[PDB]
RNA sequence: GAUUGACAUUCUUGAUUUUGUGGGUGGUGGUGCAU
């Protein structure tokens, strides 16, 4: 059995407000039984303050395995319960700054939150919220490139399109792998998903914000299939500006 | 009674919140003082002693091996360029109207580039400028120094011997003044000190000599500060 | 040896670096339209 003051810890951390932390729950990294002891605290109840400081300590002791241990079982879905139960869909500043303290360790943050957020239950409104809180703060650059790679090789969902759209108005300095990833994104949307889907203004603005300055590793056959891209997908807001970036880009 | 209702209800819920926060802090303190190192009894009885992830790490390592870049910072139209150009023109013209109404250590550049005649001098200046400001992670004193050295350098160059290649002099001093103004647009606050000291020292030149300390580089000195 | 967790000084995290040079404003927004 465990030493079992965790009834008292759970009772105070249900409606914790302000102050200092129990130091067994501060040095819960350096004891070998952290998941097996939170499995008997069972904090389905939560305070948002202890969400924030607990994910601070959880970043202080998260790897791939530890991120699978705590964040991919109950805390991500607790964030999901918060967004569905918030009736005006007001995910709090508590939860947001918990995510911003959570975003630090980039070792397996992909499997930490971006792998299980494309599981189910991700609508376009939760998607633009998650892309907003991603575009707010500091990011790993090479893992942003790798993220664009795997989320573009992932199946087609408008949450993933607004995700990748925010990751491309990040205004990066693009590697060859992601430039080839975007030209096979055009090869992915063809007559692909032109007869099986139609793509309105949101998809339009996504690839227009790609073509704004994401053209500096593009040769002339790539210019040609972007030319027939806009020739196939002719909207009203394409002509002068995408012709301008076609005459603006280089090799 | 309305103000007493508001005051009474707020004081009641405030005392409730204070009692609850004091109880939670007391619970944290007591649970700490009975479970911090008192869990050393349970620290020994009950103990406990990736393909897609490798794909993501492979893409990360591949971008770490080879990447490329993105042109420049933005995308906008030449109509917006003309709008911002007229905006900067109108702002600076009204600001000038309102103002009217109310590497090298002064001989190291000589020792370095005292080799060729005229065309290579501007190239060596541009090479020193490419040396400093590209890798400028701390380059400010060397920066402002070689601005001052370029000013003093055209001062001790402008009237030496101009009956050798006159048109090469003319093109290299015109190019030197263009590159001086174009670099010193961002740097006024190091060049103007040196111009002030040059004023203060040519006054002392005139203080002794009746006229013949007025070297004929002072004319183009006045001309180039009237340029910048 | 960068930064992270600090058992008040001395060890359990590892490039998220760190510093400059620059620079994008920052969207959990209200208001007709089909709901």
């Amino acid at each position: 059995k465990v030493i079992k003051a965790y009834t008292t810890v759970g009772s105070i951390l249900k409606t914790w407000t302000h102050g200092k932390l129990p130091k067994l729950f501060k040095v819960i990294p350096s004891l070998r039984n952290w998941q097996d002891v939170i499995y008997v605290t069972n904090p389905e109840e939560w305070s948002p303050h202890v969400v924030y400081e607990a994910t601070k300590l959880f970043v202080s002791n998260l790897t791939a395995k530890e991120s699978q241990k705590f964040i991919n079982l109950i805390l991500l879905e607790r964030f999901r319960d918060n967004i569905e139960t918030s009736e005006d869909h007001s995910l709090n500043y508590h939860i947001y700054r918990a995510v911003k303290k959570s975003l630090y360790k980039p070792s397996a943050f992909f499997k930490g939150f971006l792998f299980p957020l494309v599981e189910t239950g991700c609508n376009v409104r939760e998607a633009t919220i998650a892309g907003s809180v991603l575009a707010k703060v500091s990011v790993p650059a090479l893992h942003s490139s790798a993220a664009l790679s795997y989320l573009l090789r992932l199946p087609f969902s408008p949450p993933t399109t607004v995700f990748i759209k925010i990751l491309l108005d990040k205004k990066y300095a693009l590697p060859y792998q992601t430039v080839d990833d975007c030209v096979y994104y055009f090869m992915r949307f063809r007559i692909g998903e032109d007869a099986t889907r139609v793509l309105p203004v949101i998809w339009h603005k996504a690839f227009l914000t790609f073509a704004q300055r994401y053209k500096n590793d593009i040769t002339q056959d790539q210019r040609d299939f972007l030319l027939e891209t806009v020739r196939q997908r002719g909207h009203k807001d394409i002509g002068p500006e995408i012709r301008r970036e076609l005459l603006a880009g280089a090799s | 009674k309305k103000t007493k209702a508001e005051v009474m209800k707020e004081v009641i819920a405030k005392s409730k919140f204070y009692k609850q926060e004091r109880q939670k802090a007391q619970g944290i303190m007591e649970d700490q003082i009975d479970n911090l190192d008192d869990n050393f009894e349970d620290v020994m009885s009950e103990l406990m002693m990736t393909d897609l992830d490798k794909e993501y790490d492979i893409k990360v390592k591949e971008l770490q091996l080879d990447k490329r870049a993105a042109p420049s910072d933005r995308t906008k139209t030449e109509e917006e360029k003309n709008a911002e150009a007229e905006e900067k023109k109108r702002e600076l013209e009204q600001q000038r109207l309102d103002r009217m109404n109310g590497r090298t250590h002064d001989a190291l550049l000589d020792q370095v580039k005292k080799l060729d005649l005229d065309d290579h001098p501007k190239i060596v200046k541009n090479i020193i400028k490419a040396y400093q400001p590209k890798l400028a992670e701390g380059n400010k004193e060397k920066l402002g120094k070689f601005t001052a050295v370029l000013l003093r350098h055209i001062i001790f160059l402008s009237n030496q011997n101009y009956l050798k290649n006159v048109q090469s002099f003319k093109r290299t001093q015109n190019a030197l003044i263009s590159i001086l103004k174009s670099l010193s647009e961002k740097y006024n606050r190091e060049l103007s000190e040196e111009c002030r000291d040059y004023i203060n020292e040519m006054q002392a030149r005139y203080k002794k000599n009746h006229f013949d300390a007025l070297s004929n580089g002072d004319l183009v000195f006045f001309s180039i500060i009237g340029i910048l």
